[PDB]
């Protein structure tokens, strides 16, 4: 009950009461208390410490919010989504693209190989 | 100067080493426990037979320590005490029961009631054989709070957690006798 | 899946293949007892491998149709040891 309180603040319950074994290993049984072997000290995530989001800069001086999606991508957490009429030009793709933003090309605009080609080769053109 | 004998359970053995000069007593107790324990059926699963060598070791320190007095020296005192320095030699690598009890049971095709008597065998045979726990164990979670790593907080419970908490104080006496019988006695005295 | 849930279920509350209705949550079964409950899930999660969200919340009618599709009439390790355990421990006295 305890566990499920505080899931993610980085705290371990140990049933000192009962020998089992746990198959999501969210919280420990009597074994973690005796055990002398690295299996003894297990903690549990701190998602505020795992996750916190953190500032960072180029060699340029240009800070970004660093997060696990922003750190994969080398651009900001920020990404415009793919919408049908929004994001179906190439002329809006490439200029949110130029500016520095994750952005979809929107298949729903498009019918036929051919003419999505045709859209993203228009997009490479405009891009950096 | 020693000497052979193999407790074995169908397909699985412990080969143990007995001095020659108490072997004439250990195996009059291996015919007697080989043939309380039942019929080698497929897999082990019938829950009287043991599952591994690790297990029918466990078995035995507990037919053994069924006949030993606590005070009185008999004759079965150092064939324990030679049962006990293998299984801890062989087993417990210098671990706990517990974190063997564990491995038996993620590992093998063991079950709760099976792994719950090797840990009652265990430390009923400790005790029986005048070698109470005095080393303060290396518990990785103790050596951690010494550091300074680890905080703990202990909590207890209350009503409700269970229809039936006496089942608990049953099982907890029937594996731990040895341990908290005088905890128990202590209580029924203070109440009474 | 919808025998071997059901049959699973049963052996765990000690009580007959037709005494659990399949239109009726595991939850309900166990209401008062929460370890069984838990322990029937630990089984399904052994047997079936991957559960939905909140399974103790859903009829096994319901239930066993989510398993049915990704399980293929394979007894797996809960079920086998089961069985193991039934013949061994009851009397096929040389039969196994
Ligand atoms: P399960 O999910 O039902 O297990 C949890 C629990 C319901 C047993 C547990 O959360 C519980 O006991 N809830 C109420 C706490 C309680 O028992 N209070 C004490 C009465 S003084």
């Amino acid at each position: 009950l305890t566990h499920r309180n505080k899931d993610g603040t980085g705290v371990r319950v140990i049933v000192a009461g009962t020998l089992d074994i746990n198959p999501d290993d969210d919280y420990g049984f009597k074994q973690e208390i005796f055990d002398v072997t690295s299996n003894g000290l297990k903690k549990n995530p701190n998602w505020l410490e795992e996750y916190h989001p953190k500032l960072i800069k180029n060699k340029s001086g240009k800070i970004f919010v660093e997060t696990k999606f922003s750190k994969l991508i080398g651009r900001p957490p920020l990404l415009v989504p793919g919408m049908t009429p929004c994001t179906v030009s190439p002329d809006f793709v490439a200029a949110t693209t130029n500016a520095g933003y994750t952005i979809e090309l929107a298949g729903g605009g498009y019918f036929s190989a051919a003419g999505m080609t045709a859209a993203i080769d228009s997009v490479v053109s405009q891009i950096e | 100067s020693t000497r052979p004998l193999t407790l074995s359970h169908g397909s699985l053995e412990h080969v143990l080493l007995v001095p020659t000069a108490s072997f004439f007593i250990a195996s009059q107790l291996q015919e007697q426990f080989n043939k309380i324990l039942p019929e080698p059926t497929e897999g082990f699963a019938a829950d009287d037979e043991p599952t591994t060598p690790a297990e029918l070791v466990g078995k035995f320190l507990g037919y053994v320590s069924s006949l030993v007095e606590p005070s009185k020296v008999g004759q079965f005192d150092q064939v324990l005490n030679l049962c006990l320095t293998e299984f801890e030699n062989c087993y417990l690598e210098g671990n706990d029961i517990h974190a063997l009890a564990a491995k038996l049971l993620q590992e093998n095709d063991t079950t709760l009631v099976k792994t719950k008597e090797l840990i009652k065998n265990y430390i009923t045979a400790r005790i029986m054989a005048k070698r109470p726990f005095d080393k303060k164990s290396n518990s990785a979670l103790f050596r951690a709070v010494g550091e300074g790593n680890a905080q703990l907080v202990a909590i207890f419970g209350g009503q409700g957690n269970t229809d039936d908490y006496f089942e608990e104080l049953r099982d907890l006496y029937q594996t731990y006798h040895v341990l908290v019988g005088d905890l128990i006695k202590f209580s029924a005295e203070t109440l009474s | 899946a919808s025998l071997l849930l059901h049959v699973l279920v049963a052996h765990k509350l000690k009580k007959s293949l037709d005494s659990i209705p399949m239109s009726k949550t595991i939850k309900d079964l166990v209401g008062g007892k929460s370890t069984v409950q838990n322990e029937i899930l630990g089984d399904l999660g052994k047997e079936f491998g991957t559960t939905p969200e909140k399974p103790e919340e859903t009829p096994l009618e319901e239930l066993a149709e989510t398993f049915q599709d990704t399980f293929s009439g394979a007894l797996g390790k809960q079920s086998s040891s089961l069985l193991s355990r039934l013949i061994s421990s009851k009397m096929p006295g040389g039969f196994t």
